[PDB]
């Protein structure tokens, strides 16, 4: 199941229009926006969150007609692993609550495995053999990724490839969903027709998503208890006070307390 | 289970050396950077040097020449030697720890190590 909720997108003749639209109807599905602190939605808490509702599914399509279907869980907007026809893969758990919760996912496929690695980019980065900074994003990127990631269970993609793959798919889908910044940066390329790795602000952003998140939430008006290091596009490093700045750049937060009274507004 | 941070080798110096560590325990699955804060009274806490993974060491301009931090990502420890200290580097001296857990980095701090210069 794959009856857990399913959002299409294809590079073919991708657009930024309907990059948009994909990326629109993936926070749709991650969270009700019932919960919002300072402006900015959360997602759902995991403590108490049923299994029924604790993963969403993204089918990829591209020009080599190729499909795979990408598990993304709610909680965190992340990619844990993904179906190609009657095999399915998922990241190496780090908790036995995750372990058990991935054997929820496309249930009825012939093949089940659990990669020997984590999904996290420190990880996937060093089976590639190269960091975010060197590895372009982009249409293109996807494309190839998609079918990269169709040809892993056939024995046809090696796993630097594939985790390559991974770290373009993360970064296209849900770094894009955490943040507007991102999902911008991702339009460009789209627009321009361009491949490209991300440049500093985009990687110390994903990098801070975690204390960002922390930062807000545990504010009663939205400033910081301690200021929060960035990069700008040149690499030079400011400092983030408080989260009005952020209103525009992060779409999405990972839950991490219960509000303080006011900051629902 | 539970992270734990121990820092030492801080204390009283004089202008122009001392060496800080910290040894990381409890489960870690992936250890994105280990690095050194610092913070005087009525001042914010300031990033003196950090080891990211597969990166090279970020310095703050002050740390520049002066310090050299190292991480040895097997053992979960980091150093820093300091050299040719200033009454201005007083302070109190955080280990950093950034882990990856749950797909989010989280941040976990030393219980802090006064120098005082
Ligand atoms: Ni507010
Ligand atoms: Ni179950």
């Amino acid at each position: 199941p794959k009856q857990y909720p399913i959002i299409n997108f294809t590079t073919a003749g991708a657009t930024v229009q309907s990059y948009t639209n994909f990326i629109r109807a993936v926070r749709g599905r991650l969270t009700t926006g019932a919960d919002v602190r300072h402006e900015i939605p959360v997602l759902p808490n995991r403590v108490g969150l049923p299994i029924n509702q604790r993963f969403i599914l993204v089918e990829l399509s591209n020009h080599a007609e190729l499909s795979v279907t990408l598990a993304l869980d709610v909680t965190n907007a992340y990619v844990v692993g993904y179906r190609a026809g009657n095999s399915a893969y998922f990241f190496h758990p780090d908790n036995q609550e995750d372990a058990e919760a991935i054997t929820h996912l496309f249930t009825d496929v012939q093949n089940r495995y659990t990669f020997a690695f984590g999904g996290n980019y420190d990880r996937l980065e060093q089976l590639a053999g190269n960091l975010r900074e060197n590895i372009e994003l982009g249409n293109g990127p996807l494309e190839e990724a998609i079918s990269a990631l169709y040809y892993y269970s056939t024995g046809g993609t090696q796993l630097p490839t594939l985790a390559r793959s991974f770290i373009i798919c993360i970064q296209m889908i849900s770094e894009a969903a955490r943040f507007q910044y991102i999902e911008g940066e991702m339009r460009t390329r789209i627009r321009y027709n361009r491949r490209s790795a991300p440049d500093p602000s985009v990687i110390t952003l994903e990098n801070s998503w975690g204390r960002l998140s922390t930062a807000i939430q545990e504010s009663n008006q939205g400033a910081f208890a301690s200021p929060i290091q960035l990069q700008r596009r040149n690499g030079s490093k400011f400092s983030v006070y408080d989260v009005s700045i952020l209103i525009p750049i992060i779409a999405l937060m990972v839950y991490r307390c219960a509000p303080p009274p006011s900051s629902q507004f | 289970a539970q992270l734990q941070l121990v820092e030492t080798g801080g204390g009283l110096v004089q202008a122009g050396s001392l060496r800080l560590s910290c040894a990381a325990s409890g489960s870690i699955f992936s250890m994105h950077a280990m690095g050194w804060f610092r913070q005087a009274p009525g001042r914010e806490r300031e990033l003196v040097a950090v080891a990211p993974t597969g990166r090279p060491s970020d310095y703050a301009d002050f740390a520049k020449g002066r310090f050299t931090i190292s991480r040895d990502n097997a053992k979960n420890t980091v150093s820093l030697q300091m050299h040719s200290l200033e009454p201005e580097d007083t302070a109190v001296y955080y280990c950093n720890a950034q882990l990856w857990e749950r797909y989010v980095l989280n941040d976990y701090w030393g219980q802090g190590t006064q120098v005082t210069v």
